[PDB]
């Protein structure tokens, strides 16, 4: 719950005019993701 | 020869499956297997009748021996899948379900499980994505702090490890500690990162102190998800009190189990790579054992299967290493007792498991009265063996949220060194 | 691959002090893959 409200949170702070505090995190978050998603694991 | 006595135990064993007696179906197995450990059949049997009494340890391994010897044994294939997921990990169960269509055709019902099976891996993978020297004051502050979650600042922690490496590193291997007529002692089983129990056991017995001296018998750390807060506020507890608290090493005190059983893991996640790394050299530098009185010697792993094995051999061990897979310091990290006389392999793979006679010569040889080992769970929190020579204690309630076993403490009297049990219970974090 | 190539070049858009024109279509491949991470098929 704490990594899908913090996901929400971030996205929909994104998606309304505003700007990140720090975007290495969502990209890092973003990168983490897709190495998920095509099986790096590690 | 001794073929005819394999049918015999099939009707028997398994038509107790039918009148729900899994009890004798179980000893009646381990009799048909002891004069006829060949036959798959059987293997895969006594797999459902040992899996639904909630023991899946043993049954994983069970079932694979049905899988050797028939890889067409879709009977014994599926358990051991299903004791894989009972235990809850990944990989193997999912592994031996897919490692099923390709031994079968485009069949109902075979590939549904399969997909029920990769339909967890998935949840898995979304869950993948003052002046340092420890006051009064300094001891309840981290207390409470952990008690409210939050991680404490690396500068002190790193402070507490160096300095408990600096004190643990000036004693003996076998420390020897001399208890007066009164004054009890308390000793504690394994802890594995129950923090909130540990603040159960302090609180029913009292904060450590030079008056209520305390000694825990390994196990801090690992299958526990504040296993960080309970070693380093024990180490805190070393460092305020060097002569009246005593960590043992233990078992779960090893890099190649801290690895694979959450603690690495743990610390890599609050702190950084290089902290776990001191963790490690810090916990290399615990006692393997203590002597109380001459009399009462306590250890995390027991006995070995050396026969010689004398209290000045305990003292000429070297501690700073990683264990090994056999010898002294393996066993007195992984030994076992055994209700039969004689040694026999151990159950967990590793060292060896001692009888009563063994016990009976170790303590006349070293003139002690009893030995004290927990590294184990027990459903009451302690257990008494070989006679009252083997006494168990475990301080670790609940272990993993799923035994809900109680829980115990020894107290130690120096006019009377005989144990004395205190339990206590769950106390849900 | 034109999916991840454009998710990279979008993400790298973000991390590099640049301003998105169009976020809404940037929130819908997270939704999207956050609903195909987390069970529901549609």
């Amino acid at each position: 719950v704490k990594d899908l409200v913090v996901l929400l949170f971030e996205t929909a702070l994104l998606s309304s005019g505003f700007s990140l505090e720090d975007p290495q995190t969502h990209s890092n978050r973003i990168y983490r993701m897709i190495k998920l998603g095509l099986g790096i694991d590690e | 020869g001794a073929l005819k006595r394999a049918e015999e135990l099939k009707t028997q064993a398994n038509d107790y499956f039918k009148a729900k007696d899994y009890e004798n179906a179980i000893k009646f197995y381990s009799q048909a297997i002891e004069l006829n450990p060949s036959n798959a059949i059987y293997y895969g049997n006594r797999s459902l009748a040992y899996l639904r009494t909630e023991c899946y340890g043993y049954a994983l391994g069970d079932a694979t021996r049905a899988i050797e010897l028939d890889k067409k044994y879709i009977k014994g294939y599926y358990r051991r899948a299903a004791s894989n997921m009972a235990l809850g990990k990944f990989r193997a169960a999912l592994r031996d379900y897919e490692t099923v269509v390709k031994v079968k055709p485009h069949d109902k019902d075979a590939k549904m499980k399969y997909q029920e099976c990769n339909k967890i891996v998935k949840q898995k993978a979304f869950e993948r994505a003052e002046d340092g020297k420890v006051t009064i004051s300094f001891m309840k502050e981290l207390m409470q702090w952990y008690k409210d979650q939050k991680k404490l600042h690396r500068k002190c922690a790193y402070q507490i490890l160096v300095q408990v490496k600096e004190v643990l590193s000036k004693l003996s291997t076998l420390v020897e500690t001399t208890l007066k007529e009164t004054e009890k002692i308390t000793v504690c089983g394994d802890t594995h990162g129950q923090f909130y129990d540990l603040l159960n056991i302090f609180e029913l017995n009292g904060l450590p102190s030079e008056t209520n001296p305390y000694i825990f018998n390994g196990d801090f750390v690992d299958r526990g998800s504040f296993s960080v807060e309970v070693i380093l506020t024990l180490f805190g507890f070393k460092l305020l009190y060097p002569d009246h608290f005593h960590l043992l090493r233990g078992n779960h005190e090893t890099d190649n189990m801290n690895q694979i059983y959450g603690f690495e893991g743990e610390v890599k996640a609050k702190y950084t790579a290089q902290m776990y790394e001191l963790f490690s050299e810090v916990f290399e530098w615990l006692p393997l054992a203590q002597c109380i009185n001459g009399k009462v010697l306590i250890m995390h792993g027991g006995l070995f299967s050396e026969d010689g094995v004398t209290l000045d051999d305990i003292r000429k061990i070297e501690r700073n290493r990683q264990p090994p897979d056999s010898g002294p310091m393996c066993d007195l990290l992984w030994s076992d007792p055994q209700p039969q006389n004689g040694r026999s392999i151990s159950k967990r793979g590793v060292s060896c498991q001692f009888g009563p006679d063994v016990t009976k010569a170790f303590l006349e040889e070293n003139n002690l009265d009893y030995i004290i080992r927990s590294h184990e769970v027990k459903a009451e929190g302690y257990e008494v063996a070989h006679g009252g020579r083997c006494v168990t204690v475990f301080s670790a309630p609940n272990y993993c949220d799923q035994m809900g076993n109680k829980a115990s403490y020894i107290h130690l009297q120096g006019s009377d060194l005989r144990p004395q049990f205190h339990q206590f219970t769950a106390v849900p974090h």
